[PDB]
């Protein structure tokens, strides 16, 4: 899926690529490119969850 | 001449990008 909430700014090509789910992204495409996206917010959370893995603060 | 409309709408939201890296700090 890789959801961003953004990406407002620059890339109609950002657009294409990203409505139809391009499951590939070329870094020569980057390079050609500045200020890619920042999923910059403070609403909730994403793809990750915490107060797991039992072996670390046990350790 | 009715191009230019969408020439200064691209400009304005690529400065308000710009304005976004501004930010950035």
């Amino acid at each position: 899926v890789w959801p961003p909430l953004n990406l407002p700014g620059n890339a109609s090509k950002g657009l294409t690529e990203l409505m139809n789910d391009n499951t590939e992204i070329s870094y020569e495409f980057t390079l050609k490119h500045w200020k890619e996206v920042s999923l910059i917010k403070f609403k909730k959370c994403f793809d990750a969850d915490a107060g797991e893995e039992l072996s670390i603060f046990m350790k | 001449s009715q191009s230019l409309i969408q020439t200064i709408k691209n400009d304005i939201v690529g400065l308000k990008a710009g304005m976004a890296t501004l930010e950035g700090m």
